């Protein structure tokens, strides 16, 4: 006990966003897997 | 506007040009040495138009005049030229030994340093044959001229003078070049070139004209840049010639020979029919590199060879046309530029010494072991250990190998690269743990290497702890091609 | 004997596919 | 006709090269060879601004003809200090 | 028993010994391997200077 | 253990070595096992 | 752990700024930001929640815009107590070094290069691209700890072919490692586990990353490293090479072979089997030919790493948790003799083995301190080794039991010569010619050697708080491997 | 910043090369590099900015799907 070993866990708790952390980040490398195939299609532009 | 840095550094050099010749011809003054002072006022015409040059950075473009006559600006030359300028910076601050301590009253060594730094502004902002020739014969002219400078020692003398047969035949092979792009397709300016040079396929379409041009300009530069086929004196070339000359003619040709053949050999003629030459010399080069690397003495001449090899672990982010490949090749010239500024400030800073070897080089654990420990920075650096930069740069461009499916390249890259680790390990090793070795004993550095060396010795540990800002600038630089 | 063991450690791989096969 | 005034040139130029591969002893007919395949470079942008009916040719050839001179001109002086006094 | 563990260490000392020079003289010789490979060749490209 | 006798300077590792001490269980949970014996024993229940 | 990470780098970069000759100050502030780093790797433990897959507290910092490679942070599982034992060491070195002096082993160097946390890092690193940069990264503080205080035994060198091939190894790894950061984009180490790769190239993947682990792992045909390594290291090198440098290996097959290559690994169970079953067997008999004492111990430390490494393989949670615990038991227990053999050097001043006799006069309770780490070595059950091994052994557990027949001989004779090095080095009145110089130890030296004991101790009685706070994620990993 | 620290540091590492002790108002000049660290922060955020404007200037371009 010791008068806080209570409160003494709570620091940290669930927050389960961590998972959409790496949901979105599956989005960003879906994209960036277009990194090295993108090249020169302009011949429009300035 | 948009001459603004050339504008400057032109009225800048002659503003010093006239001052340094009025008074080293000087009887009032009794003939007094005008080097360091039109230094330092050269360096600061560096900066003013470095300042010049990124501040006006939208202004760059501000005219169309230039546009499809002479040459155009735009995110990769602001950003390639605003390193030029930091990059001759560099060069000209660790000369400042060399123009006081050793015996040079010629200050136009300064102001041609600044003349071949305007011809390497307008290399960078080429953006047509003639004016790529012209920038490139003006920055090379400045620089046969300031490598044969040393009169006394015939050993420098002879050096310029291969460096000036080398150059002059390099820009032979790349004229001829032009002059077949040329007279093949009737347009030399590069927005002109690329509206031709779309669907070519030589490999596959009848074109011995511009094929054949193309391979001779590739040639040319691959000269410049003293790729590993034709290198052919670059050894001999930056041993012969004084040290800081070498530090010019060693990394500032090659970051803007490098920026030039991204402009014509990604924009000017885009396919996957002339990089098959630079795959070949990026092969060679690597291996080049490490075995003559493995094989060298003299520390002039190591650094020579390890230019040549990293050179060639550039040309792998050129030997495919994914924005990636660029952008790798982008990280590879800043992580060798300021890592070659940094062991050439080093080399620079030994001045007692005569044409010594990697022996000689030892001791330095010993006298000076703050400058041992930046120069086993500046050596691990090329060699790629993790925690340090030059990795970053090596491993950036063989994952972009990867990318682009060049398997057999990031192969014969790493095992370079490995080459080169054990040796540069084994050279610290050698020159902290033990070899002695007859203990020469140096003059202190000043401040101008000291902040140049402590600042990239900086910049090159405390890199991965940072590379966003370089990575955006070469993406930047890449996506702007 | 050195190449005896390094072939009869996989032997002993093989053992472990003879187990394999016997379900 | 404008293959002979052409290649012509590309065979004086491949002279000038194969002078530079043989002569690396002897360095005064280095730089004649260099002057060399900076004429058959020049000579050739001329010619092709003849074919191609083209100013851009003439414009780079003069450019070159008051390039090269000056290569000539730090080449020699280079070659001359080479034999120092 | 023991005359076994005798004649079984002599045999086991030969063996592990002997496959373990085996791998060092594998790496002393495959080095000048490459070595004189790459000086025969490089004597080709040097003379090319005087061919 | 001449606190006023540190010589070397021992006593922030001592000091380190009570906190260690005083590095309870915490009785975090939160496991596994702590978990299983909830969800299988209402496994349990369905029997 | 937002702000308790960076505890090492902050100490050493803001001593940097004290040079000060009277090594007192550097001394004792080098020790309390190192105690200070340990105590918050043991209140992120007390942190620690042992029922997700996610990884306990995860921090990020942006490093590459584009596919974000990015300082990916997690501390799950075995992590966990990995940064702990990390921590749990360091101030182990820095506290083997209040030699009074310290003079040409300038104190503050050896200071700010063992205080750097890149061990930490790579642990907690959950992106194996900059995971690579970490271990192949610590070779350079290595080194410099290595023979810059190491002792000079020889002209101070590597095998230098075998070093060549062992960084090739490394860097034969890292063009696996970018294969598949392109492959699919896949920046960190949560999307290459959600990630599925092609079998046929998932054993080429697989060998690559192998090369590089296993010569940080000392397998049969690659370790030679260590015991040339060790024997020129200095006494607080040896604690932190076979504390952490060997663990690197493990932990990178944990991390990012078994739960990156499920088909792969499947197919080269039978391959690392065999490794690191002769290499037990090998390393077991050699000690017959080594009489160098670090050699020795080195030697008993790669057995019980190609232990480590044929218990890694399984999908057995209890096979996996013997080879993490196995990996603890042996950082305390290797660098405990690490420790001995340091102290019995120093105190001896001698380099040769057979010169250390009459221990029983000299430093009787070095013997009795020996004895309880050489039992540990040799795996006496009771120990954490004990434990650790012996799930190591049950790892035979869905499988047939043919590789325990084989860490039999693997272990037989490793107690046997454990057994008879501790013997060989206390044994008989042996008189050594020290003139009457008795080196009793010091009481910072049991010190020193008090958390080695009270880990392994805890352990060996009470193995719950470690295999607890691993289960979970252990599972996790495993049924990815299902 | 930690541009104020490593400012100190490349003074000091500068005095550590030339042999001089560590010693001078240069130290007080290292708030110049505090200064070109924020700088250099700035100047990541503007990069990214432009990086993604040519990155969505690229998008629109390469087909645009089609
Ligand atoms: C692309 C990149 C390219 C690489 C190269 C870039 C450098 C470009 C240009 C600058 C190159 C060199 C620096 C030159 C510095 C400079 O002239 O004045 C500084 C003044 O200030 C400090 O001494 C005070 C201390 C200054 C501390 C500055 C700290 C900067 C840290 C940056 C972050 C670390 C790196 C991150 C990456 C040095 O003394 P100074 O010249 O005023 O005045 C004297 C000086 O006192 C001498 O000892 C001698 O009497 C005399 O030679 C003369 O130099």
């Amino acid at each position: 006990i010791m008068e806080f070993a209570e409160n003494l866990v709570l620091r940290l708790m669930e927050n389960p966003e961590e998972r959409d952390r790496k949901a979105r980040e599956h989005i960003y490398e879906m994209h960036e897997r277009c990194k090295k195939i993108k090249e020169m299609w302009a011949l429009p532009i300035r | 506007l948009a001459v603004f840095p050339e504008i400057f550094i032109i009225n800048a050099t002659f503003i010093l040009l006239i001052h340094g010749v009025v008074f080293s011809t000087s009887k009032k003054y009794d003939y007094p040495p005008l080097a360091s002072n039109v230094g330092w006022l050269g360096l600061l015409s560096v900066l003013i138009t470095l300042l010049l040059l990124a501040a006006g950075a939208p202004l760059l473009t501000i005219a169309h005049l230039f546009w499809n006559n002479l040459f155009r600006r735009d995110n990769f030359t602001y950003f390639c030229q605003i390193f030029l300028l930091l990059s001759t910076a560099g060069t000209i601050s660790m000369c400042f030994d060399f123009f006081d301590q050793e015996r040079f009253d010629a200050f136009e060594f300064i102001v041609l340093i600044l003349l071949s730094t305007c011809g390497m502004l307008f290399m960078i902002s080429a953006y047509d044959l003639i004016a790529m020739y012209l920038a490139i014969e003006l920055q090379s002219l400045c620089f046969y001229v300031i490598a044969a400078s040393k009169r006394k020692s015939e050993f420098s003398t002879e050096a310029g003078l291969k460096y000036l047969i080398l150059g002059a035949f390099s820009s032979g092979i790349l004229l001829f070049g032009c002059s077949m792009i040329y007279g093949s397709t009737g347009a030399t300016h590069f927005d002109q070139l690329a509206k031709i040079l779309t669907g070519y396929e030589i490999t596959g379409a009848r074109s011995s004209g511009i094929f054949m041009g193309i391979l001779f300009i590739a040639v040319g530069f691959l000269f410049k840049i003293t790729a590993v086929p034709f290198h052919m004196w670059a050894p001999d070339i930056y041993e012969g010639s004084p040290t800081p000359v070498t530090a010019f003619l060693s990394i500032a040709p090659k970051i803007s020979i490098f920026a030039n053949i991204l402009r014509v050999f990604i924009y000017g003629s885009y396919g996957a029919t002339l990089q098959q030459i630079f795959f070949f010399c990026s092969i060679a080069s690597m291996i080049l590199g490490a075995l003559a690397a493995m094989a060298q003495t003299k520390v002039k001449r190591l650094l020579a060879y390890s230019s040549i090899g990293h050179v060639g672990y550039i040309c792998i982010g050129f030997s495919c046309g994914t924005i990636e490949g660029i952008q790798s090749l982008l990280i590879g010239i800043f992580i060798y530029a300021l890592m070659t500024m940094d062991a050439f400030a080093i080399v620079l800073a030994l001045r007692q010494t005569r044409v010594k070897y990697i022996a000689d080089l030892g001791a330095l654990a010993k006298t000076n072991p703050i400058l041992a420990i930046t120069f086993s920075i500046t050596m691990f650096s090329y060699a790629g250990i993790p925690p340090l930069a030059g990795f970053c740069s090596k491993f950036y461009l063989f994952f972009a190998a990867l990318g682009c499916g060049a398997y057999f390249l990031a192969l014969v890259g790493v095992v370079t690269s490995v080459i080169g680790c054990f040796y540069y390990i084994r050279l610290v090793k050698r020159m902290f743990f033990d070899t002695p070795r007859t203990w020469i004993l140096y003059e202190p550095m000043d401040r101008n290497k000291s902040l140049l060396l402590a600042m990239t010795s900086f910049f090159i540990t405390l890199f991965l702890l940072y590379p966003s800002p370089l990575f955006s600038v070469t993406h930047q630089m890449a996506l702007s091609l | 004997g050195i190449f005896g063991i390094a072939l009869p450690i996989i032997v002993y791989k093989g053992i472990v596919k003879d187990f394999h096969m016997q379900d | 006709d404008l293959i002979k005034y052409f290649t012509f040139s590309m065979i004086i130029f491949i002279l000038g090269i194969w002078g530079i591969l043989l002569n690396r002893r002897n360095i005064l007919i280095m730089l004649m060879s260099i002057e060399l395949m900076l004429l058959a470079v020049n000579s050739n942008f001329l010619v092709f601004s003849v074919s191609l009916d083209d100013m851009m040719g003439q414009v780079f050839a003069l450019l070159v003809l008051t390039v090269a001179a000056a290569e000539s001109a730090i080449g020699l002086a280079i070659f001359v200090i080479t034999f120092r006094v | 028993v023991l005359n076994d563990f005798l004649v079984r260490s002599f045999l086991r000392f030969g063996y592990e010994v002997s496959f373990e020079a085996l791998d060092k003289g594998a790496i002393e010789i495959l080095g000048p391997y490459g070595i004189s490979y790459t000086f025969r060749r490089l004597a080709e490209r040097i003379s090319q200077l005087q061919s | 253990k001449w606190e006023d006798w540190e010589l070397p300077c021992y006593i922030t590792s001592f000091l380190t070595i009570v906190i260690l001490g005083v590095g309870l269980n915490a009785k975090p949970d939160l496991s596994i096992e702590t978990w299983a014996h909830q969800k299988a024993l209402e496994r349990l229940e369905m029997e | 752990l937002s702000g308790l990470i960076l505890c090492p780098v902050l100490g050493s970069i803001i001593l940097l700024f004290i040079p000060n000759s009277r090594i007192r100050l550097i001394r004792l502030i080098g020790l309390c930001a190192s105690l200070i780093t340990f105590l918050y790797s043991l209140v992120l433990w007390i942190q620690f929640d042992s029922s997700t897959a996610k990884f306990q507290f995860v921090e990020s910092l942006r490093w590459l815009p584009y596919e974000n490679i990015n300082f990916y942070l997690g501390i799950d599982g075995i992590s966990l107590f990995f940064v702990i034992l990390t921590t749990f060491l360091i101030p182990i070195c820095i506290l083997v070094g209040w030699s009074g002096m310290r003079s040409y082993g300038k104190e503050y160097i050896i200071a700010f290069l063992i205080c750097e946390f890149l061990m930490i890092a790579v642990f907690c690193m959950l992106d194996l691209l900059l995971f690579y940069v970490f271990p192949e990264s610590v070779l350079i503080p290595m080194f410099i700890i290595i023979g810059v205080w190491g002792s000079r035994q020889r002209k101070i060198k590597a095998a230098y072919q075998f070093f060549l091939y062992t960084l090739l190894g490394s860097l034969f790894m890292l063009l696996a490692i970018l294969l598949i950061l392109f492959q699919t984009g896949t920046t960190d180490l949560q999307i290459l586990l959600t990630t599925e790769f092609s079998e046929r190239r998932q054993i080429f993947l697989w060998i690559a990353f192998f090369a590089s682990f296993a010569v940080k792992v000392p397998m049969v045909p690659v370790h030679i490293w260590l015991p040339e390594a060790h024997v020129e290291a200095p006494t607080a090198g040896s604690v932190i090479l076979a504390g952490i440098l060997l663990k690197f290996g493990t932990y990178g097959f944990l991390r990012f072979s078994i739960p990156m290559f499920p088909e792969a690994t499947l197919c080269f169970t039978p391959f690392i089997y065999t490794l690191s079953a002769i290499a037990i067997i090998y390393t077991s008999l050699t000690t017959l030919r080594q009489i160098d004492l670090k050699k020795i111990i080195a030697y008993s430390s790669v057995a019980h790493m190609n232990l480590v490494t044929i218990g890694m393989f399984s999908p057995n949670i209890q096979g996996i948790g013997g080879s993490i615990l196995l990996m603890l038991s042996h950082g305390l227990v290797s660098s405990a003799l690490f420790l001995c053999v340091g102290v019995l050097y120093d105190r001896h001043k001698t380099r040769l083995v057979r010169y250390y006799g009459g221990l029983v006069s000299t430093m009787p309770n070095f013997s009795t301190i020996f004895f309880s780490f050489t039992l540990a070595n040799m795996s006496l059950p009771g120990t954490s080794s004990f434990i650790g091994e012996f799930l190591i052994l049950v790892g035979a557990f869905q499988r047939n039991s043919l590789v325990a027949t084989l860490a039999a001989l693997g272990m037989i004779l490793g107690a046997a010569y454990s057994l008879w090095l501790y013997n060989r080095v206390v044994s008989g009145n042996l008189k050594p010619d020290f003139l009457h110089k008795f080196s009793d130890l010091n009481g910072r030296e049991v010190f020193i050697f008090i958390p080695f004991l009270v880990g392994l101790v805890w352990m060996g009685v009470y193995p719950k708080v470690f295999l607890d706070c691993m289960h979970t994620s252990v599972s996790n990993l495993v049924q990815h491997g299902k | 910043m930690v541009g104020a620290l490593l400012g100190l540091g490349t003074q000091m590492y500068s005095n550590a090369l030339r042999k001089l002790p560590y010693m001078r108002h240069p130290w007080e000049h290292v708030v110049g590099m505090g200064l070109g660290a924020v700088f250099a922060n700035q100047l990541v955020k503007w990069d990214v900015k432009l990086k993604e404007d040519l990155d969505v200037m690229l998008a629109k371009a390469r087909a645009a799907n089609e």
